[PDB]
Formats: structure tokens, C-alpha cells, sequence
């Protein structure tokens, strides 16, 4: 098998840039139309990162930064599937999350919600998918917060994800949020994407078969990435 | 068939999760960074620096920024490299970093990367590979960086060729300096307004 | 106007006493039927509370057993009014609550649950609605628990409440439920009630307008007790 | 018109909320408790005290019970009430407890209360109302309590005269001893078996 | 009861600031987004008129501006109430109002249009509220009229209005319609409004009861302003 | 829950019936305007004035202008005013005033309002709040003016700190003249494009 | 891969014991909930039995009892696929199956019902699932008979099924029936199960493509067990 | 994900299938059956008997029971045992036996199992996992057998110590007897009514 391209992205699959009802997009949107170009050997690689750097509780939110005890708040395992747009899995790929706490406050300077901290937790993770593309971590569910966009405008409660997998033209940084909560319905981060299936294919799922008893609950997510054409006759890559 | 999942902005906590090292958060015993210099990484050392503005002129400080480039030959540090050349052992290709909360600077120490093939033969001239993330920013903007000491490559660019606004081609070539010893090269991206910097469909 | 007795409860708008999918029900149900009886001033007085007793902040749970700083968890308001059912409001009412802190772990010597105490957190409040029938409360939202009927048991989040009000008769204990929950499908607790529309009446809705920005979400959630009938003719009560 | 708010158990945390000063709460100033008599409440005391079992015998140490009663002289204190006499300034007429933790035993330090009025003129023996939470009781259970020494006025009372197996109407009945020089009433509940408590819908 | 802020406006309901198809609105709209406060008692607060200073006739545009005789055109009485978003009527609110004759020209020097002018009509009325937050007048239904936006643009007939309450933040000017118009489907400043529920919510509705026979019509248009929450916690406003 | 009701542009006509008086119109005993100074009414007199400017450059001359403020101790003339403090009596705090056809000023007469307090405990700068309604402006916009010669509150002002753009916030800021005796603020407003107004959603 | 405990088995999507319209099950039926428990070594663990020990008629239920000659019935073949929860095929699992013979009637002392007896019937075979979870036997479909539950009772035609897996806690015996039989709608013994679709899991497809010309009939048949969950984090298994 | 199929009643006949042999039908070379002690079995010998009652007292003619057990040393003759220890060779582990039509009464020859791990690091008292099938039973009943003399063991055993009811925990306990040299445990399993048999869901 001798790899093409990989298949150009759906422009009405995503958000715009300008998304005027996502305030800070006004100001950091190009006015110009992204130029779109024929990809070459820049394109289509990516980096490889060695599971041998990666410490044992870093896809564990729930321990990696407990000093004194366990943070506070509701113990869940998220785990799923990373595939290409055909189908195939996707292999050591590098999965980041970071998120906020269970009141809504990320351990960052400039978040000064009332929502208290929580000195047990953290609320950043990574792990590199297997060779069946799955990915699993433990973490606390992240409370919803307030931010300035229109004053009273609330965040669902999400977790942040960043991968980086095959091909530089596959980097994808989003974020996934969990079923039921009623305040992805009025989110305008969530409503700059156009379809609601798009929109849908953001929620993380109750996964009641995988909760463990007596311990944690379970979401099921998956994440697709754009994936590669083979080639059979002229292969002009180089 | 499935849809790619859809992007959505990395918002201004960006760096909890990509740099928490610099968000004071220990977690991580390796953590990533803007160093693709190793001490037996081959080729000449430069400094990448510059700025990020929006519309307003004003620099962001929260902005997040990856490069993704080839070794001294050439060479992808990438299984999907297939020149069927060796690739330099002590090199990444890849690095992160974010802006100075104070200034909005932001910078990496690495290498002048070798020409790359371009398609149907052609040859491209150096480039680095850049993407960008920030609240504001709702899908990762992408660019590149070529260098001004490299006129004569840069004028048979296949990318650079491909833009048809010549004012708009010079928004990606970086400016070479020498602060004390050091070749620095210096790269001003600006989102939106005058001078706009060229973004790619990659 | 001359009160009469409170109309009789409707038997099929309550759980049975048997029900066999919550096990703990199998040997606290009376295998005999109620006997119903005619009111009498026993069943139509009630006793007063007076405010006078009540702290500043019996109705605030984020505050009143708050030590050495503020609990971890969403913050939230609920508020809402309590009425009979023919419509008429309640005053001064008794209203209390009591819940698991953000982790799903309540205050209590026999709760084990690995979920993280919070040692700013207590878990109870009450309040006396007003003469609208009102009445507010501002707390943490709890999480949701497992428990031990099947063995992978879990609560929805929930707050349980009860309500002293005018006549004997209206007692009642219950507990109401956060609006998308995906937990409520599946409670057996809350499946004893036998129609939908009951169980629906149960869940506290998501009350957007009442957020305070930058700082709390907000439910409302309205309580029907039974009403009493006005007597025209033969007062027979006595 | 409106349905009533439907009924859920207790559960067995119950006394968080109930009782937060017995699971060692201290959130409040004034706390509800199982004792009805103040220094000059009028009547003679009495102590009501027992044990929940379940259908194998076993007694409930999660139970919550709460009782509402009469002045001595049979006034409610209650706006609901319609004598047209004054009531016991000093008596609240209702209190709460829960059972110890490990015999289980409940009490209530009150008053014997006096005769009320019943329906259509007739006259209701002295009795106590009660009811009982707990996890797997759905609804709170409402039972009375009526007093052996009071035969004579037990015997025309309207609600265990209504109640045909005559066999049950003694499950009503609690038992007066005498523990040094204090006055007890011991009444024990049965939910579910063999002499099981007669329960009311009220 | 102490009052908090007023809920946030719900830029959702309201047409935008940029709207192409309302062609003088492509210059004189801002290009960067609105920055959104928290509102202090500068925001909260607005003035009072006193009833005294307004004229017998100030409601009644049939006759404030008759000199010799009565303008030409349909008798109409347009009454309804003025409340907030939680229900709670506006009290002593100035309600200002001002439309075209019955030949759709505007007592205006700029209005050249060649629909004739009426003597004895001017057009601008002004009312307060009462307690329960009714105001009523009485005019002369108003004609449509051709304005210059694309060269053939026709307005519906419609009165143009102004309110002033109790807080700045509520002051809001708008127009209503009258049921049935055909013109309504077709305005361009009436679709800049995003929903079909909120355009309904201009037309003011023909009451055939409130018909005073054989002399004047009748419509009846309600109108709701934003509305201020209660604080039971702190009151951070000051 | 109610909607609120839909905003729509006040037209190019919204003086007949905000300013008949000015439109030749007189059907009221009583007119509104632009003097908010009666002969008793306390503080230092000021004349407000300015152009409002289209993206174009050019100034609107169907503009509708109104302003609310405090009185010269920072005190509202209204029920709403929690602060316990007497108002000016001879003070309405507001006035209403268009563009002349000509040459496109407005102005107003009018007190420089006193600090009034902010939120938790805050103090805000002295301002008076500003409202615009014209043909071409769907909802209208809402802005701030403050003083230049009131640099020090200024920088302590909550609102104009939440402004992150500071080359944004001097457009809020009127300058102070002295035109024979009378102290003067000049405040020109731009609807669009280079130094635009800020404008806030309150 | 470390495994954890099986899912807990979904109780409503099995009969309950008492179900009084299938008579006997009224004296044999605990009056007392089950107790459940976490599961050890005990309910995870499952015995193996070696294939050696199989004759080669084991699963041909036409042959490995004929003596003079063939069984008299309708020749077919049953075969499916036997997988967990999640969807793994269950290797080696030990299927046992018995049945009635063509007249409805068992090879057993106490079966005395008027349908004939066959000489050259057992009614009873066994398999071990191979590899990939498959399963295949011949037999003759069994007829249906009338049992004393109500007088008039008729069993539809079906074969008794049991399954030894990988773990105790999947041991489960149940009965397959044929699609199209009308008895199947009004059995007691089926209608303990509460939904309809867990009934239509019961029943064995028609299967014509794999039908053998001139010879048998082809019934398609899965069957799934309870699964194990995977472990990630604390493995408390032991 | 998918549903597990649904249970059903093993049925009256259920020893065609399951014990053909005492059905006598002889169809299979190698028939399962009630002995687990095959010649070079380690441990101690013991027979397991009883008689399963309904809620009327009647034994169950037509019953099919079969046991579950670790060898002598607690570990499980099963590829799902992770012990690490080396489990006894002639040992199955499982054995399966009906009911004697007469008599109702079933039996086992096996050996006294082990201890087993428990969860955490507990230690469970030895036990034998039994389950029972029979014409008006739908699902398999679970229970479990333990032994009287080892009551310090069962004091301490996790299983045991979750039931409540201490006086269900000893339905599961069979007593020891010494019949001319073999010791014999007796476990009468009482379906329903007084001292009805702990089930399990497992
Ligand atoms: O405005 N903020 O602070 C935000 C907005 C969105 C986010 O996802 C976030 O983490 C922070
Ligand atoms: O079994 N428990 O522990 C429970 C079950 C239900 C509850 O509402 C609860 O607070 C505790
Ligand atoms: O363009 N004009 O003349 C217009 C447009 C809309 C109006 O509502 C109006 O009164 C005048
Ligand atoms: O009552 N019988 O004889 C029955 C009832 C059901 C059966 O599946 C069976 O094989 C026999
Ligand atoms: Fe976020
Ligand atoms: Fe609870
Ligand atoms: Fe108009
Ligand atoms: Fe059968």
C-alpha cells in the first residue's frame, strides 16, 4: 500500500472563524479566505512520542496530583475509539485533556471564579492510544462556569482534548462535553459549529455496563480524524 | 464513511493542559517544550521569536503555537517520511510553546531545516510548519515560516508560488538577525487586519 | 369560610408500599392494606415553627458549615413554591433538605463510600416558605452514588426534602431530581412511582434567567401538598 | 387542579437532615428533638418508648419517627384548631426522634394527652399520632398509639371501632409500666408479619 | 425584597446590528462585538415623569392637533399592558408613540412622498402607564408607505414607540403592526428579527369586543421589558 | 417566561414623536429637551456636545440622542437609588436631544455628575451614561462618557479596567474645553471603523 | 489485558421468580430479594471439559440414538454464534441441549402423554463452541404438548438450551423456540419474560440459504452471555 | 452492546438433557455426574447431601443442582484463576447431580475446599458454590455452602459478614456428621418460607 493525500477537510463539517455570537472571535478571525494548498511530505507527517517519557498516573486525574487526600467531586472513566474518516484506528496517537475542577475553576492564574479550588486536583492528563486506537482515563467530572462573552453566559461541563497522530494535516484540538447536561443547548462555543449533528457527535455517552461498582461512572466517546487515500496509479506526493 | 470530529476553540486555559509546567503545575516528570535543540542534534542553531496580534493590534497572551519541521537534510523525524534517507537520531521536529503573559512573546530554540521535496519533483525551499490555538481561535490556525537569506529557494517555492498577491507571500518569510553570536530569526503573525498573515487549508 | 377535611390522597399518583425492584422495600412493606379513616382534628392540625429559632444561614448550605474555607463543587440556587393542590400557597410551611456533598458522599457515620469527604460541606438546611408559598435555598449540587440493591447501583443526584405544613395529613418526605440527569431513567427508587407524568413531577427544572453571572446556577422546583375542602352545609369534623 | 407532589423514602441517611446533632452535625443553633415537655408544661409525664422490626424481627436502626399529640386537656396546638380553648402555652405538641444506633430503641419524653373531640360529636380515646421513616418504606407510615389504662375510653373510640379484626385493634395499644417512679409506655411496631401494626391511610 | 440586576437581554431575541438587507445598516453598525457589563445603579435606575405636566389630549391623536375639523382616516383604539419577563406589571412607564398619517406621510420636513398631508392630523401621542401597567390611545390607523432601500421597498402600516420604565437597562423603542397586514411578510426591517415567534410578537391583534360601535376600532398590543431578579444572598450591586 | 419585545431602528423620523417641538409639531404644553440645569439645581454647569459619525465619516443628521445621570453628589433622581442619600430635588437627570440638520451636532446642558459607587464596594469614576437610536440602528447603542480631567478615577473606574483594549478605552472619554467662561466636553461618537466607540451591552 | 468482574446481570430483562400465571413457580419462588455481591474468584472462574471426551455423534440428535432405523420428524440443523455482552466470542463453552421427540412427547418415566413414542429417539446432544463462538446440530424439530398448568396448556415446539462459559456467574439455561409457531404468543412460560423484545430473543430463524436440498431445514440461532469488563486503574478482584 | 439472552425454566425434564444416563438413556460414552474425587485427588474426602424444599414443605423430586468449588488448596482447576499457584491435577472442580425420584434426596462425593482469596486482600471461609434448577424455578438460584466447623473462618468471611440478618447467614451453613468413618455435611436448601435459603445474585 503506497499512501496519498489525506482527504481534504469538510469546511461545513467545522465552525467558521467568524462566528460573531462567540465574541472573542471577532478580533481573531482572518478577514482573508484560508488558502488552501496541495499537501506534500510537510504535510502529511507528524511526530512520534515514546511511551517510555510517560508516567504512570498521567492518564489518571484523580491521583496525579492528590497531596493530602482525594480531590473532590464525581469519579468517572472516560474511554473510546480514535479512527480515520474510513474507519481504521488510529495508533499511538497522543491524547491531552485538561479541564476544570468539580466547581468549575481551572488551576490557572487568571481564573478567579468563586468556584473553589481543589488542592488535590490538577486537571491535566495525556496517554498515547493503543493499537486498536482506544484510549481510556480517570478523572473528576468538571463543573459548568461563567465567563464573559454576554454576562450571564455558562459553559456545559466539558473536558479539553488535543491530539497529535499521523499527519500534521490530522491536528485537532476540541472539546467533549456529557449527555443530559441542559446547558449545551444555549452554549454559543458549541452553536459556532453549523450541524447538529456535528454538534452531537461532541457528547460524551453514559456507558452504565462500564461503571464499576462502588466506584466510578463511565463515559464512552469517540473522535474521529481525517484519514489517507491509498494510491494506485501516479503517485505525486514527491 | 464518518465526519471528522468538529473543532472548537482551545479557550484561554490552554496552556493547564498543553504547558502546565508553566501554569505551575507539576504534574508531569517529562514535560514537552520549545527546545528541539538535543546536544547532538546536527545542524545550525537559530531562535524562532515574534508576536501574535489581533485585529486591534494588540498581542495575545494567551495564544498556544506548535512547529513541526524537517531535520538539517531535509529529513521528516516521521515513519511517513519515505525519502529512504536517514533522519538525524536526535531530533523531534516538534515543539510547543506559549506567549509571555506579560509581553506576548513567544520562541523556540531550533534548527534551519533542509530543503524538502515538493511534489512532481519540484524542490521546496526551507520552511517551518506553525499552527496556532487561543480562545477566540475556533479551528487551529496553520502557516509557515520561510527565511529571508533564502531568496533564491523561496522564489521557486511551489507554496509560495501558489499565492497569487505577491504583498500577501512576504507575510511568511521571517527577518534574520544576529543578537550576539545568535542567529535569530524574527516572525510577527498577525490574525486579521492590514498585513494579514496567509493561513493554510492544509 | 369553614374548612372541612383534606381531600383524600390518590392512592395511584404515590409509590406502593411493596415494590419489589428496591429490595430493601421486600420486608418494610405492611402486607396488610392501609385502613382508611375519616379526619379528625388529629389528622387536620399540624404544629408551628416559629422564624425566630431559624440562624442566618439555616438555608445556606455553602456557608453555614463552612470552617476554613468555601465547599468544593456548582454552586446553585433552587427556589420554588409550595402549594395545595386546589392552588392555594402554603405559609410557613417547614422545609428541610439534606444531600450528599459534590462527591456523592454524604455526612454520616455508616456512608464508606470512597467518594471525597469535603470538610467545608454539611449536607442540611431548612427554611419556612413565605406567604406567597416561596421559599429559596442555596447549596452545592450533589453527585450522584452508588448503592447496594443490584450491586452496580447509582443514585441520580438528588436532594431529598420534607415538609411540615398545616395539617397532619400533608407529611411528606420525597426528593426531586436535576433536569437531563441520564441516572433518572434508570433509578429504581424513583421507578416505584407508577405513571410518567409523576415521576416527571420530580425533576427541578433549569431556571437560565435566574442565574447570577459569575457566580450560581439555578433550578426551580414547585411542591403540591394536599388541599383541604371548604364545608357549606353540615360540618361534621366535630 | 393538581396532583400531589408524589412520595419517596427517607432513605438511610435520613437523619442528616433530620437530626444533624445525633450524626454529630452541628450547623444549628436550635435543634428538634424527642422531648415535648418544658418546665411548665402542664400534664402528667409520661416516657413512650419501642422498637421497629422488620418482617424477619430484625429492628430497624435507620428508623425516623415523629409524633403529634394533644394538650393534657386536649387542645391541639394548632391554628387548625377549633375548641374555641386556650391551649398549653408551653407544650409544641410534636417532636422527632430516631432509633440508637445499635439496639435500636426509640422514646419521647412527653405528656399523657387528654380526650379530643371525634367526628358527629363523639368523643376519641387519648391517643398519640405517629409516623415512621426509613429507607424501603416509600411512604411514611401513620399508626396511633392508644393507652392500656385507658380501657374504658378505648372501648368507644371511634377509629378502633372501626377497625373489624379485633385481633389488630390491640397492635394499637401500648403497654403502661412503671420504672421507678417514672411513668412508660412501652409500644412496639411490627411493619409487616405476624401481629403486624395496623397502618392509616389519614 | 431586596432587587438584584436585570436578567440579561437575550441577544438572540433581537434582530442584529449588521443586516445587509437593511441597507442603511451596513455603515452605521459597529464592527466590533458589544462588551458586555455588570450593571451597577447607573444601569438600574432611570427617571420619573410626573402625570401632571401631560395634557388632556396628549393620548388622544384623533384631536391633540385638530384645527378645523377631524383628520381624515380609520378611528382605531390600540390598548394593552406593559410587563416585565417575569409577569410583574410596569407601573408609571412614559410611553411614547409616533406614525404616519393615513396616507403613510410623516409630518416631517424630509417626507416628500406624494400621499397627501392631513391638516388636521400630527401624529405623535404620549402616555403613562397605570398601576397594572395598561396604557390606551387612540389614533388614526396609519397608511404604509414606499421608503428607498431597494427602489420599490414598501413599510406595513405601523406606530412607532418608545419606553421609558424603571431601569436604564429596560429603555427599548420599536414598532408594532397590525394583524393581517400582507406587507409584514416582505419588510426588511422587520426580517432582520432571526424568529418567527419574536415577529409575531409586534403584531398588535384586532379586539372586536373592545369595538365601540359606530365609532372606532380596536387592537390590542402587549409589550414586555427585561426584568430585574430578587437577591436572597449577597447583594452585591453596591 | 415572557420575550422580551423585539428592538426595531426608530427611523429616519423618530423626532416627530421624540421632538415634535423641533419638528415644527406643537401638540404638548410640556416639552421634553436637552436642559437638565433648572435655576436651583447644585453642581458645576457643562455643555456636552459632539457629532455622531457613520463608517463612512460622515455625521448622521437623523440621530436621537438621550442621557441619564447623577446629580452633582453622585446621587440618582430615582426610586431605584439604594443609597439611603437625598437627591438634588431640582434635578430630572435625564434629556433628549437630535442632531442639528445641518451641521449634525448635538449638545446638552447639563451638571458634571458625582462619583457614584460601584459594585462590592467599588466607586466609579464620574460618567453619564448615553443612548443613540437612528434609521440604520436596529437596537439602540448604548455608551459611557467620562472626563479627562478626571484621569485619576479614571484609572480606578471598574468598567473602563474591564475594557482588556486600552486604546479602546479612550475613545470613552470626553475632552474638557473652556469656550468664553463656559467649560465645555467635546464627545464625538464613531458608529464603525477606525477608533470606533465602544459600545456595551448593559 | 487484566479482566474485572462480569457486568451485573440486568434483572428486568429476565422474568422474575414469582410469576403467577406459570403456576408452579408460585411455591418456587424465594419470598426474600437476592442478595448480591461483589464477585471473587469464586463467580469468575468456570471449569473446561476437554473435547477428547465428545463421541462423534454428540450433536446429531437424528443418529446417536438410532437403532432399527431413522427418527420419523423434520430433519434440520440449528447453529448460531454464542458471544458476551460486548460482542467476544465465547470459545469452548459447553452447549447441552434436550428436547421432545416429533409427537411432543420426552423420553422420560414421568412423560405418559398420548403422543407416540420413537424407537429411534433420544432427544438429548452437546457441543463445545469452537473458536469463533460457532455452534451447529441436527435433530427433528420437536412438536409442541400439553402440560397441566391451566388444564388446556400447550407448550409451543422448542429445545431446551444450557450453557457452561468462562465464568460461573454466566451459567444460564433457557429454551429457543421456531419462528412462526402461533403457540408462541399465548405461552405462560415465555410471557414471564416482561418485554417483547427480549421474548423475539428467544426465537430461531428460518434460515434458507442454508438449507440442504433434499435433505434438512436451517434454524439460525444466537445466544449471548453475560461479559467481563476490562480493568485500567485499582484491580480489587483479589 | 447486546442484552443476555433471557432464562427460562430448566422445565420437569430437565435430567433428560442434563443426566441422560439416569434417565436411562445411553447416548453418551462419557456421562457427567455428582463424583468430583477421581483416584488421586488431594484433600480431604467429604460428602455433600440434602433435599431442596418448596414453600410447602414437599422435597423437589425434580430437581438438577450443581456445585462449583476451588481444590484443596483454594485455587480453582479454571483458566480465570490468577493465583499463580499450580491447582490439584485430577481435579474438575464442578459436578452436577438430580434429586433420587423417590426420596428427594441428592448428594456429591467431592473434597473439602480450601480457602480462597477474597476481594482487597480479604480471605473467604471455604466454600462450595451451588446453583439449582427445576420446573418452576426461571432462573437458576445461587447460593453457597459453608461449613460448621469452621466457624472462626466464617466469622471473618466477606460474603457472610454482608448479609444482615445474622439469623439468614445460617441457612448457609451445613453441619458435619461422621457416618461409619466419612464425614458428611448436610445442606437442606428451603426455597421459600421460614428459614428460607439465602440466594445470591451473582
Ligand atoms: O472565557 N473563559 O474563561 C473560558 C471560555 C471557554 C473555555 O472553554 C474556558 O476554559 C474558559
Ligand atoms: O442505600 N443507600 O445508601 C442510599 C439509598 C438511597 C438514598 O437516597 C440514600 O441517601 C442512600
Ligand atoms: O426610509 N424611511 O423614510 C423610513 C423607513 C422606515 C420607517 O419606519 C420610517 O418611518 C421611514
Ligand atoms: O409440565 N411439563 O411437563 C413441562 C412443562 C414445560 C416444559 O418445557 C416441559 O419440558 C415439560
Ligand atoms: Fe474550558
Ligand atoms: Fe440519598
Ligand atoms: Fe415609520
Ligand atoms: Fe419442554
Amino acid at each position: 500500500i503506497i499512501w496519498g493525500a489525506y482527504a481534504q477537510r469538510n469546511t461545513e463539517d467545522h465552525p467558521p472563524a467568524y462566528a460573531p455570537g462567540y465574541k472573542t472571535s471577532v478580533l481573531r478571525s482572518p478577514k482573508n479566505a484560508l488558502i488552501s494548498i496541495a499537501e506534500t511530505l510537510s504535510e502529511v507527517t507528524a511526530p512520534h512520542f515514546s511511551a517510555d517519557k510517560f508516567g504512570p498516573k498521567d492518564n489518571d486525574l484523580i491521583l496525579n496530583y492528590a497531596k493530602d487526600g482525594l480531590p473532590i467531586g464525581e469519579r468517572v472513566i472516560v474511554h473510546g475509539y480514535v479512527r480515520d474518516q474510513f474507519g481504521r484506528p488510529v495508533k499511538n496517537a497522543l491524547v491531552e485533556v485538561w479541564q476544570a475542577n468539580a466547581s468549575g475553576r481551572y488551576r490557572h492564574p487568571n481564573d478567579q471564579y468563586i468556584g473553589a479550588m481543589d488542592p488535590n486536583f490538577g486537571g491535566c492528563g495525556r496517554m498515547l492510544t493503543d493499537d486498536n486506537g482506544y484510549y481510556v482515563f480517570r478523572t473528576i467530572k468538571p463543573g459548568p462556569y461563567p465567563w464573559r462573552n454576554r454576562i450571564n453566559e455558562w459553559r456545559p461541563a466539558h473536558i479539553h482534548f488535543s491530539l497529535i497522530a499521523d499527519g500534521w494535516a490530522q491536528r485537532l484540538i476540541s472539546q467533549f462535553y456529557f449527555e443530559g447536561d441542559t446547558l449545551i443547548d444555549s452554549c454559543p462555543i458549541l452553536k459556532t459549529i453549523p450541524s447538529e449533528q456535528q454538534r452531537r457527535a461532541l457528547i460524551a455517552l453514559e456507558d452504565k455496563s462500564n461503571f464499576i461498582e462502588a466506584d466510578s461512572r463511565c463515559y464512552r466517546f469517540d473522535i474521529t480524524l481525517r484519514g489517507r487515500r491509498a494510491t494506485y496509479f501516479e503517485n505525486d506526493l514527491t | 464513511e464518518l465526519k471528522e470530529t468538529p473543532s472548537q476553540t482551545g479557550g484561554p486555559y490552554v496552556h493547564i493542559g498543553l504547558l502546565p509546567k508553566q501554569a505551575n503545575i507539576e504534574v508531569f516528570e517529562h514535560n514537552l517544550d520549545n527546545n528541539l535543540v538535543q546536544d547532538n542534534t546536527q545542524g545550525q542553531r537559530i531562535r524562532l521569536e515574534g508576536q501574535v496580534f489581533d485585529g486591534l493590534g494588540l498581542p495575545l497572551r494567551d495564544v498556544l503555537i506548535e512547529i513541526w519541521q524537517a531535520d538539517t537534510n531535509g529529513v521528516y523525524p516521521s515513519q511517513a517520511d519515505t525519502q529512504g534517507k536517514q533522519v538525524d537520531p536526535n531530533f523531534l521536529g516538534w515543539g510547543r510553546t506559549g506567549a509571555d503573559f506579560g509581553t506576548g512573546f513567544w520562541s523556540f530554540n531550533t534548527i534551519k531545516p533542509g530543503a524538502v521535496p515538493g511534489r512532481k519533483g519540484s524542490t521546496q525551499a526551507p520552511h517551518i510548519s506553525l499552527i496556532i490555538f487561543a480562545h477566540g481561535i475556533n479551528i487551529g490556525l496553520h502557516t509557515r515560516v520561510y527565511f529571508d537569506d533564502e531568496a533564491e529557494a523561496n522564489a521557486k517555492d511551489p507554496v509560495l508560488n501558489s499565492i497569487e498577491w505577491a504583498t500577501r507571500r512576504q507575510t511568511l518569510v521571517a527577518k534574520r538577525e544576529e543578537r550576539d553570536g545568535e542567529v535569530v530569526y524574527r516572525f510577527d503573525i498577525r490574525i486579521q487586519g492590514e498585513n494579514e498573515t496567509v493561513f493554510f487549508d492544509i
